């Protein structure tokens, strides 16, 4: 959510080789502070990631195969 | 007086047992001929229905293969 594109919006905000960047980054870090708590909202972990999710989708891919078998026998 | 009504209620008011037994003869002519048919039914039924149910059993078993690939 906000953690995603918030990085995208903070990312372009860097400007000038001069150390004025902090004046921008102070606006960033506060959001990041919120992110530190926004991340708390997302303190969950069901599935790991890939490839386990891919294994799930493939698991249905075999599990959807019978549907074109016995159901065909129904017809 | 109620007994008189009871006299009206007595079964076989026609009072013709000789005919009643003939009625029973017709009853044999019906029932006894029905018996062979009604008995034949189960023989025409379950004798195949078992095997057909077994034919269902085969598909039911082969469903398990899909159940445990």
């Amino acid at each position: 959510t906000l953690l995603r594109q918030g990085i995208r919006q903070l990312k372009e905000k860097v400007s000038k080789m001069e150390p004025e960047e902090m004046t921008v980054k102070e606006k960033k870090s506060i959001i990041e502070i919120l992110k530190a708590r926004i991340a708390l909202k997302k303190a969950f972990l069901k599935m790991a990631l890939s490839e386990s999710n891919d294994t799930v989708v493939k698991k249905e891919d075999v599990r959807e195969s019978p549907v074109d078998t016995f159901m065909e026998n129904a017809t | 007086m109620q007994i008189d009504t009871l006299i009206n209620q007595l079964p076989g008011i026609s009072t013709a047992p000789k005919h009643q037994l003939e009625k029973i003869k017709k009853l044999q002519n019906s029932i006894e001929e029905k018996q062979l048919e009604r008995k034949s039914l189960e023989s025409e039924n379950e004798d195949l229905k078992l095997q057909l149910a077994k034919r269902i059993e085969t598909f039911g078993r082969l469903s398990c293969v899909l159940f445990q690939p």
